[PDB]
RNA sequence: AGCAAACUAAGUACCGUGAGGGAAAGCUGAAAAGAACCCCGGAAGGGGGAGUGCAAAGAGCCUGAAACCGGGUGGUUAUAC
RNA sequence: GGUGCAGAUCCCGGCGGUAGUAACAGCGAAGGGGGGUGAGAAUCCCCCUCGCCGGAAGGGCAAGGGUUUCCCGGCAACGUUC
RNA sequence: GCGUCUGAGGGGUAACCCAGGCUAGGGAACUCGGCAAAUUAGCCCCGUAACUUCGGGAGAAGGGGUGCCUAUCGUGGUUUAA
RNA sequence: GGGGUUGAUGGGGUGGGGAUGUAAGCUCCAAGGUUGUAAGACCGAGGAGUUUAGUCCGCCACUCCCAAUCAGGCUCCCCC
């Protein structure tokens, strides 16, 4: 249910492991791609204008 | 009503346990029945008291206690 | 001198009944330290399996209203 | 839309309150009417009830003259022993303090019972001469004569008590001079109802009412259960609101003691004062009391407060009818109270 | 406060499945000279006594305010703001 | 010249009162006696008995946690008490 | 397997609250409302309306039996087994 | 509110009066059956006697048999 029981079910693998490169658990294995270390469709890495607040 | 004396007191062993029994009648002479099974009780100030059995005599079958003593211990025998 | 006597006493578990279920074998045996003392001066009691047992046949909250106790009072 | 509703509970006795004293005491007293010296009152004990059977004495009864059933209170009458005097006068200020008592129990009384419960006089200074001619000094300006006298439990052993109590009455009579008199012949001796009282006398009580504990406002002032829904909902056994502002949360039903109080009662009526144990003793010990073993009072309807409490008796102060005497019977009950 | 960051690690612990967000925390005196030793407790850089040292506020260690609470000093109370 | 504070349901740190109060009940369990250890035992251990569960509080198996397993020694916190 | 769904002991145990059990007599007057609560209830046999989409309705309705023991009997299966 | 050894306050014991409804065992009978040559003895749900029983009674009286002690605290000597 919205409450709790929504968090119950979230015993399965994690949407997003180590990936090899940035040291982050976050490679969705699922999208085939992380969204962390950029490995997975850019060459170069994934980097942006906004890493912070400027 | 006050216990005078003992005369009897007889050894048996059941369910792996020791099991001591006494006879006596108090100053009014009705014979009622004692039950005690424990030899060792930790004494107050300070040691341990040793309960003696050395004039008990050693009962190995049931009809060998007294028939009176025998048809009461039933209900009292299950729950050791 | 105390008489050490070999002596046979016969208790009335009445006050114990009569209230809380729950509690009446616990305040049976507990009771039963209470006239030991009273008429005995016991500083210590120790009471033997059997004739504390037979006061529950019954696990929790019957009771036989009354039990006959022998006492080797040792000093 | 607010329907007619008489005040519920008993606004009339606020504040409800427990007693000081387990034995109560009158604050007046029925006039004498016109008559000679005799006390007005009795004390006594609560020792059970039974109903009996009578012919109807009430001459505007509509049952007189047949046999009716009726409930009826035991009530056993140990003799009572005087202590002493005590004079009321108009003193200082015009009121009615105790002017002076008179004790005396060294001319007779060799009696530790009062001693159980007051360290009472010695022989030192029982100089009471001084003491009672004060009364005669100050004759003729006295207003009321009381007595003092003790109950003598200790000739019952149904109450296992010892120690007594010491209680009052005033006495009414006839001239001032024969009333001082006839107290002082009382004293050192002692009194049987039947010297105070006879069969068919009407008789007030007043005493202490069985105790109950704190009780529920449901109980205390017979509050009503909210309706059905209730019985499943949020709470049962309160009154709702509390008063319509703090403007007097008022006499309201609210929870506390109840019983053990000081109370009232009106028009009774004694029935027999017998002597023979055997005629009124039910079956098998009367139920938490005993062995009735002196004489008794024979009181129907209801009796206030609980059982193996001393009681206090009185003339009626507002009588409803002049009653004869013996309304006599045809039946008492020995059977067991159980069963 | 000074950039978050002066400290045993700071984008560190951590909150988030996620892009991300994002901390707290300095001072023993110059020299540990860190209280040897004796009594209590089992112990606690705990008690007591002694000792080091200008000084011990001697490990929780510069100085040490209030809100606080406790002992005491001085007044002072159960017909009354 | 970052400049004088009582507030801005300010921020941050400390501590108040309600106060040893609520709660440590509610979903069908429950312990008792004797002995041992140790400073200290309702709560830990030994014995006996007893009650409860018993298509689950039993038995075996994942993803996850990552040593939660075992042995030895301990108790300031950590354990809703100890 | 458990007395670790981890705090306990005292008590004639007040009121009251939550879980319950039971209440004479009347039996919906409570009440927006029979809410709640109650009554029936397993099984076998007998027996079963109006209406209808003829299939049901339909455990319609209603009535009757049901224990314990001493005997029996029938039917069927099974064992190398018409 | 009582009691506290100068005592019937509570237990015990004995009676008293009550509630349930007649303990076990024993004997007899038992619808039938098991045997057993018979004689007899064996099972049997149950009925009767053995028995207003047996168990129990937060009620009463008598009975000092046991228990009210040991102990601690607070305080007055103003009046002669």
């Amino acid at each position: 249910m919205k409450g709790t029981p929504s968090f119950g079910k979230m015993n399965k693998t994690p949407t997003h492991v180590r990936c090899r490169r940035c040291g982050r658990n976050s490679f969705n294995a699922r999208k085939g791609y992380c969204a962390a270390c950029g490995f997975g469709r850019s060459k170069k890495i994934r980097r942006y204008s906004w890493q912070n607040k400027k | 009503m006050k216990i005078s004396n003992v005369e009897s007191k007889y050894s048996m062993k059941v369910r792996g346990q020791e099991l001591l029994i006494e006879e006596a009648r108090n100053e009014k002479g009705e014979k009622i029945i004692i039950f005690q099974s424990l030899t060792s009780a930790k004494l107050l100030n300070n040691e341990e008291w040793k309960e003696n059995t050395t004039d008990a005599k050693n009962v190995e079958k049931r009809e060998d206690l007294p028939q009176d003593v025998r048809k009461i211990t039933g209900k009292i025998l299950s729950l050791i | 001198k105390p008489e050490k006597e070999n002596f046979e006493m016969v208790i009335n578990f009445r006050r114990v009944i009569m209230g809380r279920k729950t509690t009446r074998t616990k305040r049976a045996i507990k009771y039963v330290r209470y006239m030991v003392k009273r008429h005995f001066g016991a500083e210590k009691v120790i009471i033997d399996p059997l004739l504390a047992k037979a006061i529950t046949m019954n696990g929790r909250d019957k009771i036989v209203r009354r039990v006959r106790i022998a006492v080797k009072r040792i000093g | 839309r607010k329907l007619s509703s008489p005040r519920r509970g008993s606004a009339g006795l606020r504040p409800r309150k427990r007693a000081d004293e387990i034995l109560p005491t009158p604050k007046n007293w029925p006039l004498v009417n016109l008559k000679e010296p005799k006390l007005l009152g009795f004390i006594g004990y609560k020792a059970g009830m039974t109903h009996v059977y009578m012919i109807d004495d009430k001459p505007t009864s509509p049952n007189y003259g047949k046999e009716v059933y009726t409930p009826v209170t035991i009530v056993e009458s140990p003799p009572i022993l005087g202590l002493a005097l005590r004079a009321y006068h108009i003193d200082s200020k015009g009121e009615l303090s105790v002017l002076v008592d008179y004790w005396a129990n060294f001319e007779e009384g060799s009696l530790k019972y009062l001693k159980r419960k007051i360290t009472s006089l010695k022989v030192d200074s029982s100089k009471m001469k001084e003491k009672l001619d004060l009364i005669q000094k100050n004759l003729n300006n006295i207003t009321y004569m009381r007595l003092l006298v003790s109950t003598q439990p200790w000739l019952v052993p149904s109450l296992g008590k010892k120690r007594p109590e010491i209680v009052e009455i005033q006495i009414g009579g006839g001239s001032i001079q024969d009333q001082l008199n006839y107290g002082l012949s009382l004293l050192g001796k002692q009194i049987p109802v039947r010297d105070v009282f006879r069969e068919g006398q009407l008789t007030d009580i007043i005493g202490v009412t069985k105790g109950k504990g704190f009780q529920g406002v449901i109980k205390r002032y017979s509050v009503v259960e909210f309706p059905r829904w209730h019985k499943h909902r949020k709470g049962s056994r309160k009154i709702g609101a509390r008063g319509p502002s703090i403007s007097t949360p008022s006499y309201v039903p609210q929870p506390g003691q109840l019983g053990f109080h000081r109370r009232t009662e009106y028009n009774k009526r004694i029935i027999k004062i017998g002597d023979n144990v055997n005629e009124i003793n039910p079956a098998g010990g009367i139920v938490n009391y005993g062995l009735v073993k002196n004489t008794y009072l024979v009181i129907e309807g209801s009796v206030l407060g609980s059982r193996k409490r001393p009681l206090f008796l009185r003339y009626p102060i507002r009588p409803s009818w002049s009653p004869e005497s013996a309304p006599k019977i045809t039946y008492v009950n020995l059977a067991s109270q159980q069963g």
